[PDB]
Formats: C-alpha cells, structure tokens, sequence
RNA sequence: UAUCUGGUUGAUCCUGCCAGUAGUCAUAUGCUUGUCUCAAAGAUUAAGCCAUGCAUGUCUAAGUAUAAGCAAAUACAGUGAAACUGCGAAUGGCUCAUUAAAUCAGUUAUCGUUUAUUUGAUAGUUCCUCUACAUGGUAUAACUGUGGUAAUUCUAGAGCUAAUACAUGCUUAAAAUCUCGACCCUUUGGAAGAGAUGUAUUUAUUAGAUAAAAAAUCAAUGUCUUCGGACUCUUUGAUGAUUCAUAAUAACUUUUCGAAUCGCAUGGCCUUGUGCUGGCGAUGGUUCAUUCAAAUUUCUGCCCUAUCAACUUUCGAUGGUAGGAUAGUGGCCUACCAUGGUUUCAACGGGUAACGGGGAAUAAGGGUUCGAUUCCGGAGAGGGAGCCUGAGAAACGGCUACCACAUCCAAGGAAGGCAGCAGGCGCGCAAAUUACCCAAUCCUAAUUCAGGGAGGUAGUGACAAUAAAUAACGAUACAGGG
RNA sequence: GCGGUAAUUCCAGCUCCAAUAGCGUAUAUUAAAGUUGUUGCAGUUAAAAAGCUCGUAGUUGAACUUUGGGCCCGGUUAACGGGGCCUUUCCUUCUGGCUAAACCAGGACUUUUACUUUGAAAAAAUUAGAGUGUUCAAAGCAGGCGUAUUGCUCGAAUAUAUUAGCAUGGAAUAAUAGAAUAGGACG
RNA sequence: ACCCACUCGGCACCUUACGAGAAAUCAAAGUCUUUGGGUUCUGGGGGGAGUAUGGUCGCAAGGCUGAAACUUAAAGAAUUG
C-alpha cells in the first residue's frame, strides 16, 4: 500500500504480550531492531504491562529520556524498541538485571538476574560467511555480526556474546544429547535434550527432544536454541524449568498451595 | 509508460484480462537508448531504489580485451560490422551487448611491439632476457595476424551501454572468429 | 450492467431536471434584502448584544464597531457565506413600529431571556399579534443563559422549558439557539444566509420597498417630490399605481430609475 | 475500530407456546416463589439445558479422556459450590437428573424466605430489592443472586436499614416529627 | 437434542402444496415507555452533488540568529517570531465501484530482485617527479526599500548576509609484491632506481581440490644436500545444488566514497608554546549483514449459466536464439525462426442487485442462507491518461492535459475535487452534533514539550444485549378449609 | 315488539387469556420439511422409466499370493493391547571393528499411488471451555492475602479448525509394474 | 409318436401373505425409519404452457430443447347411500 506501515491496531498484536482489548484501539508496533515485531517485546509493555512501574505512554516516556533503561549495556530511548529473545536489559537506578525468555506457558516473564552473569548473553549463530577482504564472520539471531570467530562454529550453533564488542567466548557445537530451549512453535518455551535430529534435503530439518519427564516431542530446527549439555545449562532457567506439565496437575497444584 | 506486469497479455488457456488496476509504478519501462558512434555523451537516469544507471547515447574508444594474453587497451570503435538479433542496427552502426564490430589496432601491436618484439604483417639486454623468456609462445594463428596486416580487427562487444554506459568488449577468437567470418562472409 | 447502468443515469437525470425548475427561480449573494429584524420578548434585553453575538461570530470585528455609535438599520455583507444581510431593529416603545418592522421583514428573530420569564403583557400579545397579521420565516435563541447558574444542566433545564414555551406558540420549529455557545451562533448565521424565505401572500402581492436614501427636490411651493432610494421586492411597482406609505398614507408616483431605464406616469394614472 | 464488545441472551422461548400443562406449572411455580414474568423460568431452562448439554457431551466421550475427567470435575465442583446438587449425588447421570425447582430454589429470595426474616415470598422479593440485607458485609438488592454454600451462612441485616438498627426510615422519622410538633407542644 | 395443527373436507385414506408456529449480530414501521450496565447508526436507492469550518506539520545542549523582537563574555553565547536546511506529507481515516483464476486462504521460492530507517560490523593508500588545511569560493531566501494585480498561500525588478545549502579541496605510517629498468660483468648470470598497489563502476581471465594407492618422461624447472641431483608438510569456507561468498591479474570510468559539521566538558605533557596531546556525545558516510518492508512466485481451493462447443494468433497467441528495458526472472517489448497452447475432468463467452477471507443466523447430525460493516489482504478518490519529488506514489487534503459538472468577478484572467470529521441538498421504507479535548491508546517530527475530526468524552439514539420498581405487613367484620 | 338479517357482522361497551418495559405488523431467511432427499424423496394407477437397440468419455467391476503354531519378556485394569525371537521367513543404498563371500556399532529405507494414525507449522478477535463474587448478570481479565510502615503472590489455561502442502507408523481394503523372442536374476 | 420321473431356459396362470402398499392389488410393486449390490433417465401444487423467444433438424407438415410476469387454495383408491 504505497510504503511501509507505521501503525499497529489492536486484535493484531502479538498474543503473549497480554494487550487488553478495551483500554484503546492501538497498539505499539515497534520499530525496526534486533528481532522482528512478531517475537519481540517493546520496552513500552515491558514496563507498562508487565512490572507495572510506569502507568501510561508518558510515564515510560519520562523513564526512557531519563537515561535509565538500557539494553545490552547500551541506553535506549525509544519507547518501541524490540527487545527480543536473551536480551540482558538493566535497570541500574534500582539495581535489578533483567533477561526476557519465555515461560512454561509461551509468554514473556520476567526473571531477575544477578550483577554477574548479566555481563554475558547466549545467541545462535545463523549464518557465517566470508566478507569483504577476506574476513570471515558470523552472524546472529539479534543481527550481531563478529568478525574473526572460531573455525569450528558453523552455521545454528551457539555462541557466547559477553557484553563489549562481541568478543565470542566459549561456545556450544550443536549435537545429540545437548540441553535445547525452544523459541517458536507450540512447545514454545518447553527444555529438553536432543534425542535424534531428522534430516530432510529440501526443506525444514526436524530435531527429536525429550525433556526431563520422558515426554518426547518434534520440531523444526529453526526452533531449536541449544543452552548446554545436560545438568548445568550456562543460564538460570525460569520458573517451573520448562516442562509444559498438562491441566490436571496444575489444578491438582492449585488445590496445593491453596490455603494459607 | 512502458510496462512490464503480466496483466495485459492474456492467459495461458487464451482467456482475455481484466484490467485489474491501474498501471503501477514499480513495473515501468523506459525508452530505448539506441547508442550511435561518435563523440562522448552520456545521460545519467535515475532508478528505482535511487540507484542510477549511466545511459550512453554517443561513444567512441571503449575498452576491449585479448583473452590469449589477458590485456586490456583502450581502443577506438570504427563501427558495427555484424549484430546478432537484428540487421538494421548494422545499417545505423547501433551498439549493444554482444556486438561484432570493427575495432582499430595500434595499441595492441605497441604492446605486442612492446612484449614480444616481433612483427605482424610483414640493445636493452634485460628486454633480451625478457623477450628469451617469452619466446616460444609468440605463435598466434593467422587470421588475427591478417587481421593485424589489415589494421583493424573484429571484437565482440559484451558489455551493456545503455545500462551502465561503458562499450567493453573482447576481440574474437578461434571458434568464436572462425564463425564470425563465415557468418559475415555468407550474409555479405 | 452498463445498459442498466446508463438507463438508472437518465432516469435520475429525468428526475432531477424535474425538480430543478421550481427551485433555481430565486437570487441573492450579490444583492438581496433578506431582512432580519430582531425582536426582544424581555424588557431587560438589549437587541444590539443579540447582533453582536451575530456579528461577532464572521470575524469582522470593524462593522460591528462602526455599528456601535449610531444606527439601527444595518447593511451587513457576509463574505463567509456571502450575503447581503440588512438588520433591522425596532423601537420597542412603538410596537405598531414592531409590527411594520416584522410585516416588511423576510426573517425575524425572536430574543428570549432565562432569567426574567415572559411577560403575559408585553411578549406574549406581540407574539400573537406577528402570528395573526401575517409572519414569514422565524428565528428563536437565548442570549443571557450566562446570567443563569453556571452550571450546563441548569442552564438546558432553561433552554428546554423555552423550547417548550416557543412550541407551545409555534410547533413548526422546535430547538431555540444559544448565543453563548459559538456553534449555535454559527448556526444562525447560516440559516439566515442561506435558507430561502417563505412568503407571506399579501405583502408579496403588491410589493414592498426598503429604503435608504428618501431626500426632497423642490418643484412647486405647495408640494414637491420625495426620493425614495430602495431595493423592491415581491411583485413591483408601476408608475401608475398609487403608492402607502404607513403614518402617511396614499400618493402617486411621479418617476422611476432603475440603477444596477427612466418610466414616467403617463396619462393612466390613478386619480 | 476498537474492537467490539461481546454479549450473548441469556434466555429462550417456548417453540411450542400455547398449552395448558406447562403454563400451569409455571404459573405454579411463579406462585410459589414470587416471579415477576416468564423471563426467568426461561432464563433457569435456557442455562440447565446447556449444562445438560454439557454433561451429555462429556457422557459421550469414552471413559478416562483426560478431558471429560477435567471438565467433568469442574462441572460438578461449580453445581455443588452453588448448591444446587447435593454432595453424594456428584456423578453425571446424577447432574443429568436435575429440574428447574431446585435450581429456583438456592436464589437469595427465595433463601432470605427461609431463613427467616421475611415471612412470605413476596415480603422476601420486595425486602430483598429494598436494600436490606448485605451477604458477609456488602448489601445486595438482587433478587436472582444464586447464593452459594461458604455464604450461605452470612446473610444478614445491613449496616444500613433500619431492621438492623442505625437511624431509623424516613416514614418514622415523619411520624416522630409530627407527634414532636403536635404531642409535643 | 428429534412434538405439530387446519385447508381439497362429502362419510374415509394417503400424494400434494398452501396457511398457522418459532428464531434472526435482520432491515423498517405502528403503539407505549420508569430504572442500571452496554453501543450499532447514510452500506442497500445515488462510488450522486457539495455551501462553511477543521482534517499535517515539525527545534533539541547538539545545522543557519545583527528580528532597528522580548528579556538580561568586545566575535557570538538567555529565550526566540520569520526564512533557508533536514524529516514527514506514501502512516492513518473512508468506501466497496471495478474485480469470476483476478483478489483471497493456507503453503512455498527468490541460487531471480529493491530496501529511507533501526541494530551490528566497516574506510592509515586521495594532489603528487613548484600546493590555503590553524580551514577554498559563490550565490540567494528571510530582511530594508520601491511597485503591478479586482482577485489567489500571485509576484517583479533593487540592495545585504550564512549553512550539515551548492560547488571545490591535502593530510597518513611502515613493510611487502609486481611491471619498467641506469645496468654491469661475462654468467648455473645477478643489480642501483622509476612506476603501480584503498573503495566504488564495467569488461575479460584465473583460484575456489578434496573416493583409497605405485613408477618412467620431457617443458616451465624453485630451494637445499654432498649440484648425485633429492624433495617433505604444502592452501581452500558454506549449501541438497552453483559461473556462490571471496581472492588475483590486465585495463576502463564526464572517478562514486574516503568528516572544511555541531554541542557539552578543561584532562595530561613539558622545550611554557596563546605548543603538543586528550574525553562524553549528536549528525553524516561506503559496503555487507540484521530489521521494517516491497515486487514477482510454486501447490490446491471459488457463485449461476450449453438458450455459450470450440477458443488464442491482423494488432504475441505457445516456444527457441539474441537484443532492448527493468531493481531483478520472464513474449515485459523488438528482430529472426518454429506452429504451437486450453477444452466435457465444461475451455472460451455471458450474468452477478460478486470486493475475498477470519466469521454470522439456524442447535439431533449432515446441511441451507448471509458476510457493504470494528481484524487481515486488495482496489479507489467524479472518469481516463501522463508525470515531478522521494527509499517508497502512477499520490490526488501534489502537478499537467483532455472529459463531465461547476465557482469569482472590473469580461482582461483566476481558482475546484467531503467514498476524512461535522453538516447541507437529493434519492429514498431506511440511518446522529456544522459539540469538547489531546487526559487515555498510539502515530509523525530536529523530538519527553509541538501537532493529530487517528482517537477519546458528551449530545441524538426502544439496532441489538444484561439486571429488575409499579407495592409489602397486620387488626376488624364476614366467607370458608374448620 | 319477535325472528331472520352471502350486514363476509354494522358499531360500541363488560369480562377473560397470553406476553410484558415491551408488544404487534411487513419483508427476507432458517428450523419443524424426508417439498432438494449424500445421510434421507419419488416414478403401475397420485407430477415423473427416453419407442427401441448399439456405443465414446463418466461411474462400477469375479476369486486367488505369510497363514498357523511355539518362546520369552515387560505395559494397563483373570482379561486388554505391545515388541522382538524360531518355525524353509529381517527382504534393500554405503562407512568403521570380529573375522573367513558372513556377525556387531551405525544415516536412510513405498515400484508408483489411494486410504488411515501420530506430529509439525498453523494471527488475534469470534466459537466451546478452566479460574475469579463486575452487588448478580451480559461482561472484563482481573485479582487474592497481609505487621495494610515502605509488603507477599496465583493467573491471564485448554480444545477445535476434516480441504491443499510437509514429516511419520500400518499394509487390511482399492489400483499399477515385473521373466514368454528370456533382450531374466546371482557369482 | 405317446406315458412316468428329473433338469435347463421361456411365455402365462391358481392360491397364500412369511413380507409390501393409501387402496385397487404385488413372487415383485419383497428383502425400506431395522432406510446403502452397480448404474442411466425423469418429477417438485394447479393454470398461464408445451405458449413466447433463441438455436437446431426438416422441401413442407412439423420435430428436439423451452422459460417468465401474472394468478389461484386447490387439483389418485375404495366403500356407503
């Protein structure tokens, strides 16, 4: 329609950012970044809708051009920036670290992190090339590109980002019986080990992962965000350790901690 | 203008169209550019995505390469000889990409003068070892020879003119020539 | 479907050239005496406020303060909507003026006030009495609801009981204006400029001149001849035919001059 | 372009309108229990016909689907917090088995009659509407309150009105005016 | 959740249609009208015509300040009208006329392309075998003053002055490798000094290996042994797939880029020079990637019609070769050459009171009917066409031309586009205020500040939907069940 | 005054019934309708079997090819379903170890299909539905609890989407191809 | 050639109701509300009307295909008088 769209109405967001559908007929559209609009959280729900210190648009308008809110180490003042998927964003006025990943249910929850371990952030590599003059690099899911990395990481691994300027620390190869988060589908958010990966030339490489509970699943390799190897994953998980227990035991959990 | 969607032809099936819009935007055409041979003139165009493309209406002394020994010279253009597609740009001396014209010859037999030291058509002890090193591979075969004798030799543009303003080119050989000349020489 | 389409368009063009020779018949813009006169109903109201909320709201501050020092018959161009407007304001102590003044008008607007009701002595006869002799086109508004208490539903309680009050006496229209709101102000003003006058059939029968510029010549020392500067309407006059001029009654006319030909009463005049 | 506001009816007619039998078992039971219309025997049969719809539904399914278990489990646990099923009838041809009685039955009006209170139904309807009785601590003047178990045991005069002391009614107060001015002196 | 009943009925039975019954988030109309929550509303006829007003502007410490502007550091310095500059004006909002393999739906592809911006990376090579870089030059607006016109956001000649305006313009290391070679000293020959070596464009060529092991040959023949001649690691990434990414060589270019910008801070060094060096940013900039997108695209799916059976190719219909053009593939266009392509599994033609879909009403299931309309995708601004600017338009709250309406007059000329919000006329069975506000939701900008008829609030409002006041308790006297 | 009055009641009142802040009417559509019939109509006489036969596309089409038995183990409440072994029976495209062409550890594995199970990828709203006292309800996605002095905290699920495309287990049912000139397999 | 018994394929008949049907009646009009062996054709209340128009076949006569507006509550089987 004669150039790009700038608007976003309600009833077509994202559903996990919880948007009310009365209380306004818009919706923030954020603005081009690191991830898409379709998997990202603008800092403006972030922080409106979701720790409740703003109130309004210009609350979190005050708090951004206040130089409070920066993301990976880098302040930011747009109320519609696409904070995505391992995002490490901080709030020093408080001293609270934040990182974004995905709960048991497939929503956005927040996840308090400590002065260290806030200094890294995890990222698979998509796709390493060699540029112009010869250099070789990689790049990204969040768009970063480094130059220079390790000869052995290849394309959908995991490399480790600290903060700085790139500076790939150690990293993860991508193989059979490594610790696997999943960022798309409908076992979005579930944890897991590969058990098989299925290839098919053509198009859309499957992986098998079974979690810790024996409960097997499938999905499609552009889905699949390796973490680590089993027992200790080299970030702190979010609450109920990503396992999509089913409807009956978790009414059976909230006749549980019902009372007192 | 001149467009290029694909909704005013009919159908595969002979179905007449239906003029679903109105004529776009990003699927325009632009004129003709029909390169004569003469002094420079290049028109600048301005693209879509603001990029430009140097439109070359009038050029002379384009670039032209020999393949066998890998040099490029920059050559004057005596005109076409024989175009591919259509005859009547032979008539005009009209370029394009993939063209047999006629190219003259002086910056090549320098070179050849200057590399080789021996003569077609017909002191400094280190070019001596040079010209020793680069004996036994001055043998070319006889046509560009005659070609050399003659003063002028038959190059095939292949470069666009009218899309990035620049007439480059190879000169022909071998097979390439060989069916050049008999084209040439059944048609004329 | 484009048969169907085309014979849709000359039936509608039928139609429509139907309708159109009943209404285009009329002129104004450039020149036409529309006339609004502006009758108080209250005692304790002033007509020059009522056309200053009028005026105020064309932007064209500069007329209405040369209309502040002396006048009462006012020729007002609008160049908003583009309309000759001339304001007339009676004498309210002369009310057989009230009544000529409403008699020769083509709109009339009736101030109301919301503090002081209406007087069963003063209003309410001229409001019989201007239905009775023959009305045309009538406006009714509000001009001190701000004397009223400050708060709006005080104030619409005012305004819906003269709603009321005006449609009990005239139930034809049914909303009454206000001219503290800006809006309702415009509204008048768009009325008065474009709305088509009815007509009220005996003054459009034998004609009626305003006038501006009525000066006398001298011609014999028993009597002489008046010039009488107007703008006719209704039917027009003939040099013939005698003229009444109200608290001076009947004459004949001598000469006519049309300005925007020269008649003379030839031997066909009535004696 | 704001996004519309959902809303559903809540009751439904009679296909077949006009007989004598079921007029008479309405007019019954609006005698009994004090009903302004037909808009609530209607109201009751429309949502006792979709949770008998529900229970057959999940009747049809076969034995041990997690999902008649679930929904099952809530269905009854919802029909028993009201307190219209009774506790050892928690089975589904049981929730089958209901009428439109027992539901009418657990309303606040016709509960504000039997406790008590009220000494007739219509006295109930018109006490219940008037302000009176406040459920734990809030007043309620909703005669179609359908009142649960856990509150069943809160119904009470309200801080306000006048049954429960505090600042007796405007008529009373009327009379104790004029018998201060007439009686008085 | 699954009921029927009358009409042919004269006495009977079935076929059969009609009438009665119920529902409608389905439109209107008639009568009446107390309360609470909630809110659709000029779609059908006319995508018909429009008076008036608003609907798009924007400045931070960070482009330009001599306002004879308001206020209070001898270059300026607070705030700041106007104007140049930059960005937006291509989002929104409205409508459903066109559209019947077209749009659309799900699913793919771009190894066939464009992409302002955001984010991440990214520029020691520039004039040069006689030079401002402690900084090149021109104009012009705003402004002063003079005027023309009836009018318009009309403008002319005259004089001033700036840029992140327009136009030019050097810095910068060292090493290495090649072409030309003063040559000299006499050979298996080896050498002073001259040039070139960023990026971008275009062309030609070369590298981009890799299924496991054994000798004899010559030519280009390099290092080293012990000059017999021996010879070893030798370097290559991704993809299912590439003439891929990339590198190298020879040149080519009306030589593209490689900071003559701005704010806030006064740090360190000593030869103590108004020297050297140095921070935090904003703004630009080449190339690639990411992101917002865009454009073409594969597979399968549409309403009624045989009173539509053959259709497409003069004037491209189907394919091949080459060219032009495009951002790019492609009959998208041209030249040449073939004679093809679709069809009863219904092509082609016609109708649609047809935008498509998510959906809605109807509850035994299956189905029948509807979808102009709160979201998504398409098309259009009275009908066509063309186009400027720009990353993005065939834009219409931009232009040009014709066409149909139609406005102002000084009769010479000028201005127009409500299917945006209010509202008016008309057409009708059929549909609201020429109200208030940016406080909420969000968008645009130089950006917390300004703007937004986007949107919210209220008024009209029995479209539709939820909850339930118009009476309740005694005593008396009778009638009762007693 | 009575009775009759193609008065199709000619006009008004009393009483009663239904629904009720709503009720009726017109039109369109849906259900009851099995008067569109795939589920699910009918064709002697009620509408409706071509005058008759051949015949192309269309639709439909006889039977037959690994059965049966034994072994163990473990899963779910004596039953139910599962996998491997043997019984002439694991049949194919390739690496690394034990070896003397054949065992073990490993990627895939439909002659071409139809069918069917499971799964991925499937916008929100709407639909069904779990929780929560908007005073109830239609709704909304809130909320709930505390030293109510700098607080704690659950949750915003789930299900469906029959087509076309993608992956996967099965081989009954329904198709196709294989050696009759052996121009065939296996070393 | 005739007679007895059997069998295949026919044209027909008498009785019955295991069943069917509205009834007359039916070895099919049965295996049908407990509705599915395969497949062609035709009908949707009666008039208008096998009319009008179009196409096609035919020398002609005519044949094949074939609506609508409008209007109406109606239009097979037995017994009984």
């Amino acid at each position: 329609a004669r150039g790009p769209k700038k608007h976003l109405k309600r009833l077509a967001a994202p559903h996990h950012w919880l948007l009310d559908k009365l209380s306004g007929c818009y919706a923030p559209r954020p603005s081009a970044g690191p991830h898409k609009l379709r998997e990202s959280l603008p800092l403006i729900v972030f922080l409106r809708n979701r720790l409740k210190y703003a109130l309004n648009g210009r609350e979190v308008k005050a708090i951004l051009m206040q130089r409070h809110v920066k993301v990976d180490g880098k302040v930011r003042t747009d109320t519609t920036y696409p904070a995505g998927f391992m995002d490490v964003i901080t709030l020093d006025a408080t001293n609270e670290n934040f990182r974004l990943v995905y709960d048991v249910k497939g929503r956005f929850a927040v996840h308090r992190i400590t002065d260290e371990e806030a200094s890294y952030k995890l990222g698979k590599v998509k796709k390493v090339q060699l540029g112009k003059k010869g250099v070789p690099y990689v790049v990204t899911h969040d768009g970063r590109t480094i130059r220079y990395p390790d000869p052995n990481i290849k394309v959908n691994d995991t490399v480790k980002i600290d903060l700085a300027s790139g500076k790939i620390t150690d990293f993860i190869k991508f193989d059979a019986g490594k610790l696997v988060y999943v960022t798309g589908g409908r076992n979005l958010g579930r944890i897991g080990t590969i058990v098989h990966k299925e290839r098919h030339d053509g198009g859309f490489d499957l992986v098998h992962i079974k979690d810790s509970l024996d409960n097997t699943f499938v999905t499609r390799l552009n889905n699949v965000f390796v973490i680590g190897e089993q027992g200790k994953p080299y970030i702190s998980l979010p609450k109920g350790k990503g396992i999509k227990l089913s409807i009956a035991e978790e009414r059976d959990r909230r006749r549980a901690q019902q009372g007192l | 203008g001149i467009s290029r969607d694909s909704r005013h032809k009919r159908s595969a099936t002979g179905a007449k169209r239906a003029q679903f819009r109105k004529k776009r935007k990003f699927e325009l055409g632009r004129q003709p550019a029909n390169t004569k041979i003469g002094a420079k003139r290049i028109h600048s165009v301005r693209t879509r995505g603001g990029n430009k493309k140097y439109r070359a209406l009038r050029i002379e002394t384009g670039n032209f390469s020999w393949a066998s020994e890998g040099i490029s010279k920059k050559t004057r253009i005596a005109g076409v000889v024989y175009h591919p597609s259509n005859n009547e740009l032979v008539r005009t001396n009209t370029l394009t990409k993939a063209a047999i014209v006629q190219i003259d010859a002086t910056p090549f037999r320098q070179w050849f003068e200057a590399h080789y030291g021996q003569t077609l058509g017909k002191k400094s002890k280190n070019a001596e070892r040079k010209w020793a090193a680069r004996a036994a591979s001055a043998k070319i075969e006889s046509s560009v020879e005659s070609q050399f004798s003659a003063g002028r030799l038959y190059a095939c543009i292949s470069s666009r003119p009218g899309q990035s303003g620049r007439c480059d080119g190879y000169i022909l050989e071998g097979e390439e020539l060989a069916f050049y000349l008999r084209r040439l020489t059944a048609k004329k | 479907k484009l048969q169907r389409k085309n014979k849709a368009k000359q039936l509608r063009a039928q139609r429509i050239l139907d309708s159109i020779e009943n209404r285009k018949l009329f002129e104004g813009k450039n020149g036409a005496a529309k006339i609004i006169t502006i009758v108080p109903l209250v005692n304790d109201l002033d007509p020059l406020d009522i056309l200053y909320k009028l005026l105020k709201c064309a932007d064209d501050e500069g007329i209405m303060v040369q209309e502040v020092d002396s006048k009462r018959i006012f020729n007002v161009h609008i160049k908003k909507f583009k309309s000759n407007l001339k304001i007339i304001i009676p004498d309210m102590t002369n009310f057989l003026n009230i009544l000529d003044c409403a008699k020769v008008a083509d709109f009339v607007v009736f101030g109301l006030s919301g503090v002081q009701e209406v007087d069963e002595e003063f209003g309410e006869q001229i409001i019989r009495a201007l239905e009775l002799q023959g009305i045309a086109s009538y406006i009714g508004v509000i001009s001190n609801l701000s004397a009223v208490h400050e708060k709006e539903k005080f104030q619409l309680d005012v305004k819906q009981s003269l709603e009321s009050y005006f449609k009990h006496f005239f139930p034809s229209e049914e909303r009454v204006y206000n001219l503290e709101k800006n809006s309702d102000a415009l509204n008048v003003l768009r009325t008065l400029c474009q709305r088509l006058p009815r007509s009220i059939n005996w003054r459009d029968n034998r004609g009626y001149v305003v006038a501006d510029f009525v000066d006398f010549v001298e011609t014999s020392p028993d009597s002489g001849d008046l010039v009488i500067e107007g703008t006719v309407r209704g039917i027009g006059f003939n040099a013939n035919r005698l003229v009444h001029i109200p608290d001076f009654g009947d004459f004949q006319l001598n000469k006519i001059e049309k300005i925007s030909t020269v008649f003379e009463s030839n031997m066909n005049r009535d004696t | 372009p704001r996004a519309p506001r959902t809303y559903s009816k809540t009751y439904s007619t009679p296909k077949r309108p006009y007989e004598s039998s079921r007029l008479d078992a309405e007019l019954k039971l609006a005698g009994e229990f004090g009903l302004k219309n037909k808009k609530e025997i209607y109201r009751i049969s429309f949502q006792l016909s979709k949770i008998r719809r529900a229970a057959r539904d999940l009747l049809t399914r076969d034995e041990k689907d997690p999902k008649r278990l679930f929904e099952g489990n809530a269905l009854i646990r919802r029909l028993v917090r009201v307190g219209v099923l009774s506790e050892d009838k928690k089975k589904l041809d049981y929730v089958l088995a209901l009428k439109v009685e027992d539901f009418l039955e657990r309303r606040l009006q016709t509960q504000v009659y039997k406790l008590g209170l009220a000494k007739s139904v219509h006295h109930a309807r018109v006490l219940i509407t008037q302000r009176h009785i406040a459920v734990g601590k809030q007043i309620v003047n909703i005669p179609s309150f359908m009142v649960r178990l856990d509150s069943e045991k809160h119904i009470d005069f309200a801080p306000t009105s006048p049954f429960g002391g505090a600042r007796p009614g405007r008529v009373a107060r009327r009379n104790a005016a004029r018998k201060a001015e007439a009686s008085g002196e």
